[PDB]
């Protein structure tokens, strides 16, 4: 007797060019319980030292983290957030779009 | 509006894996942390210590320690006799926004379980069999408990979200302008492209990111959720989709512009 959500991946940069050092932002809402898995993709590569938000919830209880790393992007660079959890039958990659 | 208050997530995997972890806030500015495993206070900012003393702080922590500790101990005891309740979580928020009015309440599996009203426990208005059970042993079992929570909420919470008020009085009242640019992106259909409006790194949150297609402001965009950034500040991008080349700009209010408003021009205008 409870609550299943899916999680609500949001991906975004800190400022908007390329080689000038950014930070790439994953956020993560509304999901039902806690347990996930967020990883951070360089060309789908899951990018390591990456830092995030001490696990908090919204008014209605839902969970929420913010993933960020120090990144400096390129032409030929793709950035995107993949998430797992209980309530995905498999994986969601998010890509950061630009342009 | 002024709302400090404690977090806590109670996470029960198996008749042995069990964890909690909590954090410290003051609305959507988060002030404290909580190691978890050490069980020792996690002071985010300069002034996350307010006014109070470090014998008292020390005491807090401690308190604290012991029922994050002891509120899992307890809680596997009761879970060791029907171990296909496993997995659930437990989720805790209480404080006080400042007549001032404190608060103690407790979801379960994401989903109001009880509150504390008064002095007294009581059930979410639902899951009466659980939530009766819980509130009877905190009602008239766990004897000391009733009185510290009703303290803390009551008399130390006020106490100190009063003096981290005064403490962060740069921090909490800072202005932080925002950094705005426009953005282009092929959208689902033939001759249409959609306008992406940002507005990042800015703070206090309340912020008013708006399309104009020449005089009139456009209700019909996609306005996204005021979004987290790691230093404090908040984002925001609202998307205009338009047909192949369509004079118009975004208009941005934000509280620290002082009385202006920044405008974004994307290609021509035509007067
Ligand atoms: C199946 C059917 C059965 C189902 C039944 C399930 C049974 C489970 C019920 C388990 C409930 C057990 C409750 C035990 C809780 C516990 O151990 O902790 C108790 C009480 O501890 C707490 O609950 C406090 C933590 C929550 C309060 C959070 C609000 C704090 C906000 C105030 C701001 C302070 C600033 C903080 C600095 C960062 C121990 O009390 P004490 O002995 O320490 O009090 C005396 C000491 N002084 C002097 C300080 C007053
Ligand atoms: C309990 O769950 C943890 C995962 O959090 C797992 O590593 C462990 O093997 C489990 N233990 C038992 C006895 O089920
Ligand atoms: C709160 O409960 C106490 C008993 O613990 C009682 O003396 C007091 O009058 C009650 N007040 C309210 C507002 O219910
Ligand atoms: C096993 C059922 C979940 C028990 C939840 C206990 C929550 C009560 C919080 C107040 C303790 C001070
Ligand atoms: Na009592």
């Amino acid at each position: 007797t409870g609550i299943q959500r899916t999680p609500k991946i949001q991906v975004y940069s800190r400022h908007p060019e390329n080689g000038k050092s950014n930070f790439l932002n994953c956020y993560v809402s509304g999901f039902h319980p806690s347990d996930i898995e967020v990883d951070l993709l360089k060309n789908g590569e899951r990018i390591e030292k990456v830092e995030h938000s001490d696990l908090s919830f919204s008014k209605d209880w839902s969970f929420y983290l913010l993933y960020y790393t120090e990144f400096t992007p390129t032409e030929k660079d793709e950035y995107a957030c993949r998430v797992n959890h209980v309530t995905l039958s498999q994986p969601k990659i998010v890509k950061w779009d630009r342009d | 509006h002024v709302s400090f208050h404690v977090i806590q997530i109670f996470s029960f995997v198996n008749q042995s894996w069990a964890r909690g972890q909590g954090s410290g806030w003051l609305d959507e500015l988060q002030t404290h942390g909580w190691d978890s495993e050490s069980g020792t206070i996690i002071f985010l900012h300069n002034w996350s210590k307010g006014n109070f003393s470090n014998e008292e702080l020390s005491d807090l922590e401690l308190l604290f320690r012991f029922y994050l500790f002891g509120l899992t101990r307890e809680i596997q005891d009761h879970a060791s006799q029907d171990y296909s309740k496993y997995p659930f979580e437990v989720q805790v928020k209480a404080g006080c926004e400042l007549s001032p009015e404190g608060f103690f309440q407790v979801a379960f599996n994401g989903l109001d379980l009880l509150s504390f009203q008064n002095t007294t426990w009581v059930p979410s208005p639902g899951c009466g069999s659980l939530a009766q059970s819980v509130c009877h042993l905190l009602n008239h079992q766990y004897e000391g408990v009733t009185e510290t929570v009703y303290n803390l909420i009551r008399s130390t919470c006020p106490r100190f979200l009063l003096g981290l008020l005064d403490a962060g009085k740069m921090y909490v009242h800072r202005q932080v302008r925002p950094e705005a640019w426009l953005s282009s992106r092929p959208s689902l259909g033939s001759g249409q492209l959609l306008l992406v409006c940002h507005a990042s790194g800015f703070y206090p949150k309340p912020v008013w990111v708006t399309w104009m297609r020449n005089e009139q402001e456009q209700l019909g965009t996609k306005h996204g959720d005021i979004l987290p950034n790691a230093d404090g500040t908040w984002y925001l991008q609202v998307i205009l989709e338009v047909a192949s080349e369509e004079g118009l700009s975004c208009r941005v209010r934000h509280s620290s512009l002082g009385g202006q408003d920044i405008i974004l021009y994307w290609g021509s205008l035509v007067p």
